[PDB]
RNA sequence: CCCAUAGUAGGCCUAAAAGCAGCCACCAAUUAAGAAAGCGUUCAAGCUCAACACCCACUACCUAAAAAAUCCCAAACAUAUAA
RNA sequence: CUCGAUGUUGGAUCAGGACAUCCCGAUGGUGCAGCCGCUAUUAAAGGUUCGUUUGUUCAACGAUUAAAGUCCUACGUGAUCU
């Protein structure tokens, strides 16, 4: 039981990803670089 | 593939799902709960 | 349909909080950027992939200076999201002639005239 | 010593001579011709028609785009003349009459041959959109019943609402944002095209600004 | 691991890098004589070298560009006084 | 006092700095003396080379 | 098999004028 | 939770309409109780609700499921200082 | 996917499994007096007929039965048969 149909990562029926604590804080992370580039390319 | 607009809700590219998470609503939170103060 | 994206200019626009966060001075502009690519240009569009060679960017974690000009910033600009960009401090001044060959660029993003490789007595 | 308080009175308002609603026509009295392509963009995004209050206090609020074919017109006409009452309420459609072609193929044919004949019409509508107006000398309280069984039974999330409880939404909404503790937002990352997200997202989540996915409304983002 | 620590300390991210640790001698001859320079050292000299040249080179064909800016405003307002001077007016004036 | 009231590891007071730079130093002399004296056998040292 | 029906619709096959 | 008398079955229409099929009014007795909000009766009776009194209920006012065919499916774990 | 071949209906043989239960068990409700029923919860251990016509799956009909269940298994099963 609970097969996903078709292919998993493809199509209308997918499987569920879920974003995990450290997704989160290495997205973060390159938010605030990105974020301090903003300010250095403003003068 | 399927088109932008569905009748289910669309799975959304992983990229976008995390985008959605780090962007979540945080509300103010107090020092001390005000049911705690007279 | 996925284009080139238009920045809006308040991005690039830093307010009085900027500045304390981050220690620049908006009346001494920095002259030189540090500049490092620390994000592959696969899965990107071509046109950041030529931007990134035009840069000098093609090895990652690779320091390289660039003058803090509008026509770079532009450039600088189209790749914000590939790089890192740090301003090049000189607590020594420039580099001379005597010195050109004991300089280093540490860390912090100074580049240092004398490197003797030697405790500080102090 | 039980408190009274003053009762509100509605002396000053008045009851159009036609209170219930009028039927609705299942297709334009003039057939239309001309096929049209689907254009889902109708019922995508914010509305920008019927989003206030006109003549009535009371209404149905729109959370989500969708269409409405005559069979909803008939529940909510029924439903809402049966329970309202003539002599002190009235009620309006803030919705047009079905008008958009729907074409549909013969069944069991195969895929081309060109497009299919037209066989029903449909009203799109957007999320934030008005579609029933009620009024007169009642409060919300009494029509908020009825109103709300109307708005389950539609094809799109809807909610019972007054110019108060909406005025309060768009309020609280409006609270959040300001207040909101986290430091990065749907808006300024996209608006920036900060990490390249923009390769992930579509033009309309410049304005959409993540609250909005297909047809379905998130009140809940900021 | 501990990689924040040492950029916190003003140093390289990877002790692999810039410090005594990598860029010393390895060896040295018994009698005291000292070593050929390593090769790996070598060209990180080298490399650095035309580093802190590029740093000159762009440091002054800056401070060069924003003199000659400098002196362009300069000519230009000198110029508008020049054209000032002519005949003197007659007519009604006088 | 419950359960949480406090944290699960014990409590750990430093020495003196003053007073531990004292006792250092009597350490650092009485190893150094063990070299003087040739108080050691075999030697085991980490050198690195060649990276 | 169901037999199919055909597209009204003939010409506006012109290319780009440039 | 507690408690409910009365002009009066208001008139009208109706075979009958008594708070409660419809139409009009919706005034008034008692400190307090709508010419009646929900049931009920062929019509009445009958049971509640809004009243008074008593007196700290000291209310949340956001909603809410599951079924398939060879055999579930890593093992496990709420506690030692973000790395 | 397979045409340098994955044999194509129904039946026979042997059946494996699902439960959305036809019968048997245990319960709630009923416009459940009783006898019979209707509806819902729980239950898959065990059981679920023989014949006339039709290649038929089905369907009709005769006689029964506590009941003659619904489905999946390459419309289960032809290197076992027809
Ligand atoms: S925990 Fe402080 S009032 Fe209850
Ligand atoms: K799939
Ligand atoms: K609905
Ligand atoms: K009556
Ligand atoms: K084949
Ligand atoms: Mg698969
Ligand atoms: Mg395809
Ligand atoms: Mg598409
Ligand atoms: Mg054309
Ligand atoms: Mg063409
Ligand atoms: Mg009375
Ligand atoms: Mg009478
Ligand atoms: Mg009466
Ligand atoms: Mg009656
Ligand atoms: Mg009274
Ligand atoms: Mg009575
Ligand atoms: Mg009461
Ligand atoms: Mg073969
Ligand atoms: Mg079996
Ligand atoms: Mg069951
Ligand atoms: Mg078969
Ligand atoms: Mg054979
Ligand atoms: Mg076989």
């Amino acid at each position: 039981r609970g097969r996903i149909p078709g292919r998993q990562w493809i199509g209308k029926h997918r499987r569920p990803r879920f974003v995990s604590l450290r997704a989160k804080q290495n997205m973060i992370r390159r938010l605030e670089i990105e974020a301090e580039n903003h300010y250095w390319l403003s003068m | 593939g399927s088109k932008a607009v569905t009748r289910h809700r669309r799975v959304m590219h992983f990229q976008r799902q995390k985008l959605m998470a780090v962007t979540e609503y945080i509300p103010p939170k107090p020092a001390i709960h005000p049911s705690c103060l007279p | 349909k996925f284009t080139r994206s238009r920045i809006p200019e308040k991005v690039f626009q830093a307010s009085p909080e900027d500045h304390e966060k981050y220690g620049g001075d908006p009346q001494n502009p920095h002259k030189l950027h540090i500049v490092t690519r620390i994000k592959s240009t696969r899965r990107r569009p071509y046109w950041e992939k030529d931007i990134i060679k035009m840069l000098g960017l093609e090895k990652a974690h690779t320091p390289q200076v660039h003058k803090n000009i509008p026509s770079v910033n532009a450039k600088l600009k189209v790749v914000k999201h590939l790089i890192r960009i740090k301003p090049l401090k000189l607590p020594q001044g420039l580099p001379a002639e005597e010195n050109m060959s004991n300089t280093c660029l540490k860390s912090t993003g100074e580049l240092v005239v004398q490197w003797h490789l030697k405790p500080v007595e102090q | 010593v039980k408190t009274l308080l003053p009762v509100p009175s509605f002396e000053d308002v008045s009851i159009p001579e036609k209170p219930k609603l009028r039927f609705i026509e299942r297709a334009p009295l003039v057939p239309k011709v001309r096929r049209e392509p689907k254009n889902l963009s109708d019922i995508r995004g914010p509305s920008t028609e019927a989003t206030e209050f006109t003549e009535g206090n009371f209404a149905i609020l729109a959370l989500g785009g969708g269409y409405l074919h005559w069979g909803h017109f008939e529940m909510m006409r029924l439903t809402i003349n049966r329970s309202m009452d003539p002599k002190n309420m009235f009620a309006i459609w803030r919705v047009p009459a079905p008008f958009k072609p729907i074409t549909r193929k013969s069944v069991g044919h195969r895929m081309g041959g060109g497009k299919g004949a037209i066989d029903h019409y449909v009203t799109p509508v957007k999320a934030g959109r008005l579609v029933v107006e009620m009024g007169g000398r009642c409060e919300f309280e009494e029509v908020q019943g009825f109103l709300d069984q109307v708005a389950h039974k539609l094809p799109f999330a809807a909610k019972a609402v007054s110019r108060g409880t909406l005025e309060k939404m768009r309020k609280d909404q409006e609270e959040r944002e300001r207040n909101n503790q986290n430091p990065w937002t749907f808006e300024r990352i996209a608006t920036a095209n900060m990490l390249g997200i923009r390769k992930v997202l579509s033009p309309y989540d410049l304005t959409h600004k993540g609250k909005y996915w297909g047809k379905f409304y998130m009140p809940k983002r900021v | 691991a501990g990689g924040q620590w040492r950029l916190q300390q003003g140093l390289a991210a990877n002790p692999s890098g810039y410090g005594p640790l990598t860029e010393l001698p390895d060896w040295s001859y018994a009698d005291g004589r000292p070593a050929p320079p390593m090769k790996g050292q070598l060209r990180r000299k080298a490399e650095r070298e035309t580093f802190a040249r590029r740093v000159v080179l762009l440091s002054q064909e800056m401070d060069a560009g924003l003199q000659a800016w400098q002196l362009r405003q300069q000519k230009l307002q000198e110029e508008q006084r020049k054209q000032e001077n002519a005949l003197k007016p007659k007519g009604a004036s006088l | 006092k419950t359960s949480l009231s406090s944290p699960p590891w014990p409590e750990v007071v430093l020495p003196d700095p003053v007073e531990e730079t004292r006792h250092h130093a009597e350490v650092v002399k009485k190893v150094n003396e063990m070299i003087v004296t040739g108080q050691y056998g075999r030697l085991f040292a980490v050198v690195h080379f060649a990276s | 098999k169901k037999s199919g029906g055909s597209s009204k619709n003939l010409g506006g096959k012109s290319s780009g004028r440039r």
